[PDB]
Formats: structure tokens, sequence, C-alpha cells
């Protein structure tokens, strides 16, 4: 499996600890199949902890609570009922298994010539979110364990424009 | 961390060291006579 | 002679007898665990005869109530 | 310009300045790499050894007296010398058996093949051959810039990073 | 298809509104694994609605929160936090998807000449438990929401020696 899409420089083969050693196709696919989903989703979480300092939507999530108020980070996961999340949830299963408001077919241009260099930067990027979300997550659960602990202040610290 | 347990790893140090000590003797013997 | 239910139940355990593997087989994990277990049981011996004093320990009866 | 020795890698390349794998023989550059992959593996443990110990101490969580007036991992020469001495020893005589075993061109294969794992395939191989050897080197300037660093302020690393600036906790 | 497992003295073959007519065996099997899911798990339902009305666990569900308070059904929901939720729904998936924890070999016995029968068995039981949850959440939900509506007060009216 040394040839398949995701050899880039600088590291050729990224599987120092013999993953791809003995295993049929089947398997690798699952591999790949779970890397790009991660990916996906740590891109959009990246971009979603970033829009929320900036922008809120206008309705009220939940009975109450509405979406101006709640709390931008690893919390908002306990201020947001249980019921609606777990409604969120089975609806993002319903995309993602059953594939139902996912698969639009113009969602799937015609990358003339392209598709394999699009296949290999959509799959770094789902690499370079997947530790951006890692750090993202660290710095604010563990500032909201105890307050400080990082000295940085400001959940996204880095872009000190958005004042947080 | 007291005195008392740095004096006591201090002697499983010197209980290892010991050990040692007999053993290289008993293998540079053993292999230079066989 | 005389198989049993339960003994039926129970042969795949003692199936095999006299089984082994050649060659030293894992004796050096169990030395390693034999010398950690002298020094576990000399801390506690020296810890229970206070000839090793730790913050925190008084070798004394307490109110447990 | 190499003779095959599984080193050099992109940062820079074959990094020779002073022409010392010209000037040798086939069995000086053999040794050559012995000594840089042993020094490597000490200096790995010892910066390993210089971090924690010290951190313990900052954190209050070895009493009050681990690495008194400072809590630099080189005042072990003032409390408890004789623990030192005693470690020392006991690396010098497990190093004795190294040397009495190993011969002479080996000297880094400690026969631990199956007591521990490895890479299955060739390349990989050679890929953690170079992996240890850059791990090595940095340990190596690391240790050496700890030692130098400590000793010109009495001052553990972690509170001359805190202090002059440098992190932020 | 009429002549699938399924199929009991008391109305025959039921599909009155013609809802497996023309589709394919994969279908069918898919309908048929629905079918014996939602069963098994209203069967589990049925059954987690009467226990605590007399007996709870005594554990802490979350940092705060006791399995002593928590009023059972409909109203639980919104008691255990939402992480604590969500990080049981995802392992009930790693049990229904990738199958673990659910797959000891020694819990598959051998029916033998009954294979036909105790599944049909277990088919039925769930097709009536599915209804028995549907009771029993009009029930709850109802009263939950107006409280005292449809006057029985108690939650398993039917079993009034329990004291619901
Ligand atoms: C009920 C809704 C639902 C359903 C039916 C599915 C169905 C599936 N997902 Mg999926 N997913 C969902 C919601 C759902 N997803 C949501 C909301 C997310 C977050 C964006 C994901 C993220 C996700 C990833 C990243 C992957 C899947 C995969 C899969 C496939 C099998 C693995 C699986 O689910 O077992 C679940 C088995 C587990 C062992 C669960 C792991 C639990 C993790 C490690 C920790 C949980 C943290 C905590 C509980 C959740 C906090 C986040 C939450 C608050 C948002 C299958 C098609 C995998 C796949 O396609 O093939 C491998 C895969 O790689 N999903
Ligand atoms: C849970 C997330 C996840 C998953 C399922 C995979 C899965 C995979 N990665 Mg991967 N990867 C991840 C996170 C993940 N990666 C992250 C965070 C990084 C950044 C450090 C990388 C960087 C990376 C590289 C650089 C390479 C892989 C490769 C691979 C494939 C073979 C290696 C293997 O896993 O065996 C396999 C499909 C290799 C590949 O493309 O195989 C063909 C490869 O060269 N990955
Ligand atoms: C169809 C349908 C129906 C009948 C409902 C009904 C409900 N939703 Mg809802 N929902 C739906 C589709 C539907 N949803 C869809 C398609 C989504 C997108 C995934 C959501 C996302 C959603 C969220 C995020 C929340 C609700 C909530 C609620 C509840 C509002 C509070 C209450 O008691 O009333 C209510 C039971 C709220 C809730 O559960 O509060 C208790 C809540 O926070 N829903
Ligand atoms: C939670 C709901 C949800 C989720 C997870 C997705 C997920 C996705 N949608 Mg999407 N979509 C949704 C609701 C959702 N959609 C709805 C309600 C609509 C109607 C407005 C669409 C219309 C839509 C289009 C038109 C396209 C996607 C596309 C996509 C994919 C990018 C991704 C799989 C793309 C594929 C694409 O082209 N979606
Ligand atoms: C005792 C330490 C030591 C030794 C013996 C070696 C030995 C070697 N290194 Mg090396 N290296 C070291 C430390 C060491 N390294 C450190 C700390 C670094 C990080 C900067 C590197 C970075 C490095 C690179 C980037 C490369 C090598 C290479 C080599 C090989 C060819 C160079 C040569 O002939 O020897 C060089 C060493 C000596 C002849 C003896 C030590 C040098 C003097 C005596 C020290 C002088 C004091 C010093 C300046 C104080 C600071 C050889 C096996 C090359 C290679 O892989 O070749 C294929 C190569 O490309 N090394
Ligand atoms: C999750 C809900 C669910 C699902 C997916 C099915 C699915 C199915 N049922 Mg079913 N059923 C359900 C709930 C459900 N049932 C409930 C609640 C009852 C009790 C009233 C029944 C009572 C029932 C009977 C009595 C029969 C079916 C039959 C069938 C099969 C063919 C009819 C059909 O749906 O097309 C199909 C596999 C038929 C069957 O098994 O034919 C082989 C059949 O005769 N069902
Ligand atoms: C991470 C958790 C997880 C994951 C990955 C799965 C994965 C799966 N489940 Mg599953 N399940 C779970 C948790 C999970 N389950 C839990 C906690 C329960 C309740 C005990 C169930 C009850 C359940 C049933 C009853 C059925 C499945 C089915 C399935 C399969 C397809 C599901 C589908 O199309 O998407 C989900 C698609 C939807 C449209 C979601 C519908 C949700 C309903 C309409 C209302 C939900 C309201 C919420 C509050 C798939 C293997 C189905 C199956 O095997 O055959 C098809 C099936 O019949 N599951
Ligand atoms: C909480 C998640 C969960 C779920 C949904 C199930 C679900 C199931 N288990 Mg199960 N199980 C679980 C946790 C779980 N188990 C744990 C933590 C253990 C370890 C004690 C077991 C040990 C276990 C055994 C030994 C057996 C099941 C069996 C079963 C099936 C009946 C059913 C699919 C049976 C199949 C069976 O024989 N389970
Ligand atoms: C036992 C058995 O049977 O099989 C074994 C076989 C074998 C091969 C032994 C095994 C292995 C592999 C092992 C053990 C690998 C270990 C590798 C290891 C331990 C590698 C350390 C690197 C540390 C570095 C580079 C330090 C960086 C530190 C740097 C660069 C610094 O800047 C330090 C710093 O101080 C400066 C200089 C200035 C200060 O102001 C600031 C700070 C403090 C930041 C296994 C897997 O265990 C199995
Ligand atoms: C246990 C517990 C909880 C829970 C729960 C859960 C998971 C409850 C689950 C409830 C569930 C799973 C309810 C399914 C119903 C499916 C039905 C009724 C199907 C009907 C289908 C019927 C009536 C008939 C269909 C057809 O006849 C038609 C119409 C024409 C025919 O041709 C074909 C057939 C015969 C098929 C909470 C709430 C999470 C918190 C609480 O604290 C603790």
């Amino acid at each position: 499996f040394e040839n398949e899409l995701g050899v880039i420089a600088p590291t050729g083969f990224f599987d120092p600890l013999g993953f791809t050693q003995d295993i049929d196709q089947e398997k690798f696919d699952q591999y790949r199949t779970a890397e790009l989903k991660h990916g996906r989703v740590a891109q959009l979480a990246v971009v979603g902890y970033v829009v929320p300092e900036f922008f809120r939507w206008g309705f009220d999530i939940a009975p109450g609570i509405a979406c101006a108020d709640v709390p931008n980070g690893v919390a908002a996961i306990n201020a947001i009922p249980a019921l609606g999340w777990a409604q969120i949830i089975f609806a993002i299963g319903a995309v993602d298994v059953r594939g139902w408001f996912g698969n639009f077919d113009i969602g799937k241009p015609d990358l003339k010539g392209k598709e394999e260099e699009r296949a290999l930067q959509e799959l770094q990027h789902g690499r370079l979110a997947m530790l951006a979300i890692l750090e993202l997550l660290r710095h604010d659960s563990q500032n909201l364990v105890k307050p400080g602990f990082d000295g940085l202040d400001n959940l996204i610290t880095g872009l000190p424009f958005l004042y947080n | 961390m007291t005195a008392s347990l740095s004096n006591f790893i201090a002697s499983l140090i010197a209980g290892g060291v010991v050990v040692g000590v007999i053993a290289i003797a008993l293998i540079v013997i053993s292999k230079s006579d066989r | 002679a005389l198989r049993t239910r339960l003994g039926e139940i129970l042969r795949p355990l003692n199936a095999e007898y006299g089984k082994v593997a050649p060659g030293w087989g894992t004796t050096p994990i169990m030395g390693i665990v034999m010398l950690a277990f002298l020094i576990f049981l000399v801390i506690i011996l020296q810890i229970y005869n206070s000839s090793l004093i730790i913050e925190n320990v008084d070798v004394d009866w307490a109110n447990g109530i | 310009a190499p003779p095959g020795l599984v080193g050099a890698l992109p940062p820079v390349g074959f990094f020779d300045p002073a022409g010392f794998a010209a000037k040798a023989s086939p069995e000086e550059l053999s040794r050559y790499r012995e000594v840089e992959i042993m020094h490597g593996r000490f200096a790995q443990l010892a910066v390993l050894g210089f971090i924690i110990p010290e951190k313990c101490a900052y954190d209050g969580s070895f009493g009050d007296d681990f690495l008194a007036p400072t809590g630099r991992a080189l005042e072990v020469f003032n409390t408890d010398p004789l623990w030192l001495g005693l470690t020392l020893a006991v690396i010098s005589a497990l190093e004795t058996v190294r040397l009495i075993e190993t011969e002479p061109g080996t000297r880094t294969d400690a026969k631990i093949e199956s007591l521990g794992w490895r890479p299955k395939t060739e390349s990989e191989y050679i890929n953690y051959q170079v992996r240890e050897l850059q791990q090595g080197r940095l340990a190596m300037l690391a240790f050496a810039g700890e030692v130098a660093q400590e000793l010109v302020n009495d001052k553990p690393l972690l509170v001359n990073l805190q202090d002059s600036g440098f992190v932020s906790w | 298809f009429e002549n699938e497992l399924g199929v009991i003295a008391p109305t025959g073959f039921f599909d009155p509104l013609g809802l497996s007519k023309n589709i394919s065996k994969e279908k069918f099997d898919e309908y048929r694994t629905a079918e014996l899911k939602h069963g098994r798990a209203a069967m589990l339902a049925v059954l987690g609605y009467i226990a605590p009305e007399t007996y709870r666990f005594g554990f802490d569900i979350a940092p705060g929160v006791s399995t002593y308070d928590i009023p059972n059904g409909v109203a639980a929901i919104d008691y255990i936090p939402a992480l604590g939720w969500a990080q049981i729904i995802f392992l009930i998936g790693a049990v229904d998807y990738w199958g673990v924890l659910g797959d000891f070999s020694f819990g598959k016995p051998d029916l033998g000449d009954k294979e036909e029968e105790r599944k049909l068995q277990e088919l039925q039981h769930g097709r009536l438990a599915m209804l028995a949850f549907l009771e029993l959440l009009r029930h709850d939900s109802q009263n939950f929401v107006s409280p005292g509506f449809d006057g029985y007060d108690k939650m398993i009216t039917g079993l009034p020696f329990m004291y619901g």
C-alpha cells in the first residue's frame, strides 16, 4: 500500500508503527474512510470555533436559551438541552449512513484532470485540521477546569483581532 | 522524598552494584577458563 | 471412562498437557517482576518498622471512627 | 560524498565541513558512528532526567528539600553526593558487561530482538536508524545547553523560562 | 414474501398498505433487521420504564446529579447532561455497527429444531412491545406537558400494586 493517495513530501510513507503491514484492501479502505471523514469533521469544527466569535445566528436554539447567549467552546455541550443534542446527532447520522440531504449531484463537480491533486489536498487539509482541533480543545478545556493554567487568555488565542 | 527515602534508594543501588560486580567477575573468569 | 456432561465442558481446559515453550521463554520478565516485588516488600517492611519515615504516614493507632 | 552511512537528511545533507569522513579508515568511520549512537542514547536519557526531577521540584511534589537551594539538577553534587557516586558505579558495571560481551564493530546491538518491537520491513528500519541518530544529535545539543545555562545563572530550566518572559505561565 | 418468517394465525400476512410489494429480497432483509432491532429496543424500554419506579441504582451519573432524584420517563433526559448522553449514544453505536461487546459466541446458542420457532416468538414479542412502548410514551409525555391529563396520575397504571 506504498502507492495510494496520501503519499506526499516531506514524509514519503508515514506508517511508522506498522499498521498497514498485514491488511487486505478492505481494511485499508476502512482506514481511508475514517481518515477522510475525521478530517472533514475537524475542518468544519475549526471553522465553527472561529465564526461564532464574530457572528451568531438569530434564532433561539432550545425552548429558551437563545443562540446569542450560549458559550462558545467546550461548553455549549452542557448549555443546550440534551434532547436537542441527541436530535442533532441522529440527523448527522442520517446524513452519514443513509446519505440523505448530502448527495445532491450538484456537489460532485467535474474536476477535469486535477482529480488526484484535489484529493491529496483535501486529505492534507484534513490532517492539519485534526491537529488544530486538538489544540483548540486542549486550550479551552484546560482553561475551563482551572481558569488560567495557560496564561494565554481568550478562546481563539492567535487571532487577537477578534478580541477573543 | 525525605532523607530516609534517599538513603533507602541509595542502599538499593549499593546492592545493585555489589551484585553487578560479582556477576562481572564471574563472567570474566568463566569465559577465560572454558 | 465415564464421560460426564461437566467433563465435556471442562475437557479443553485440561486438554493440553506437557506443552512448553523452548529457550528461556519469558523468564527475564519473571526476574523483573520478582525484583520489583522484593523492592515493594522491603519498602513495606521498612515503613512498618519505622526504619523508613515518609511524610503523611505515621505508624500509630488512628481514629478511623 | 558519504560512504553509505544511514545518516544524512534533507535539512542540510552530508554535514562534514571539517573533513573527518575522508581522512579516516574503514574501521575508524564505523567507530565514529558508534560513538555518535552511544552519546546520543545517553544524552536523550539525560535530557529527560534533567526535565522530570526539576519539574517535580517546581510542583512541590517531592517535598521541600528535593534539590534544596535552587532546584537545579546539578545540585545533587551538594545534596546526596554518594548516591550519585553509586549510580555512576552501577552504570560503569553494566557498561563493563557491555565492553566484555559486545565485540569491536558492534557495541550497539544489545541483542534485544524478542524483548522489544522492531519495524518489519527494511526501508522503515533505515528510517528508524536515521531517527535514533537525529534525536540523539538534538539531545546532545540540549544537554550541553542545559548544563551551561544552569552553571551560568543558578536557576532551573522552567524558572529561567518563566522569568525573562519567555513563557506565559 | 408470503412465506418468510413472521406469519401467525391472527392476521396471517400483515401488509395492508402494500409496503412489501415489488421489493427485492435485499430490502426485505433490511426491513426485517429494522423490525427485530426495534422490537428488542422496545422490550428493553417497556422494561426500563417500570424498574426505576421502585428501584434506583445509586450511582452518580454526572458530577452532581444522582440516580436517586432524576424523574423517570421523558424527564430524565433533560437531567443527565448532554455530554453524558452523547458518551452513551456513541457506545451503543459501537455495540451496533462494529459489533463489539455484543458478539460473544457463547451467547449464541444452538436452538436446533427450534430455531424457526424461537425467532418467531422473539419477533412477536417485539411487535407487542413496540405498541406497549407507544402507550407508555403517550401517557408519560401527555402528562409531562399537562400534569393531571387523563386523570391517572401514576405511571404504570396497570400495575397498581407497585404504587406507580
Ligand atoms: C446517530 C448518529 C450517527 C450514526 C448512525 C453514525 C454512523 C456512522 N459513523 Mg458517525 N458521526 C456522527 C453521528 C453518527 N454517525 C456525528 C455526530 C459525528 C461527529 C461529527 C460523527 C463522526 C464520525 C467519524 C469521525 C467517523 C464516523 C463513522 C461512522 C460509521 C461507523 C462508526 C460508528 O458510528 O460507530 C461509532 C463507534 C465508536 C467507537 C465511537 C467512537 C467514540 C469517540 C472515539 C469518542 C466519543 C466522544 C463523545 C462521546 C462525543 C462528543 C462529540 C459530540 C458532542 C458532538 C457509521 C457510518 C466512522 C466511519 O465512517 O468509519 C470508520 C468514522 O471514522 N462518524
Ligand atoms: C527495552 C526493549 O526490550 O526494547 C526496547 C528497544 C528500544 C529501541 C530501546 C525502545 C525504544 C525507543 C526509545 C526508548 C526511545 C526514546 C527516545 C527518546 C527518549 C528521545 C528523547 C529525545 C529528547 C530530546 C531530543 C530533547 C529535546 C530537548 C530540547 C531540544 C530542548 O530544547 C531542551 C531545552 O533545554 C534546552 C536545551 C534549553 C532550555 O532552556 C529549554 C529546554 C528545556 C526546552 C523501546 C521501544 O523501548 C523497546
Ligand atoms: C428507555 C428510556 C428511553 C427510551 C427509549 C426508547 C429507545 C424507546 C423506544 C421506542 C420505540 C423503538 C418505539 C418504536 C415503535 C415502533 C412502532 C410502534 C411500529 C409500529 C408499526 C405498526 C404499528 C404496523 C405497521 C404495519 O401495519 C402496517 C401499518 C401495514 C402492514 O402492511 C405492515 C406492518 C404490519 C408493519 C428514553 C426515553 C430515552 C429515556 C428513558 O428515561 C429511558
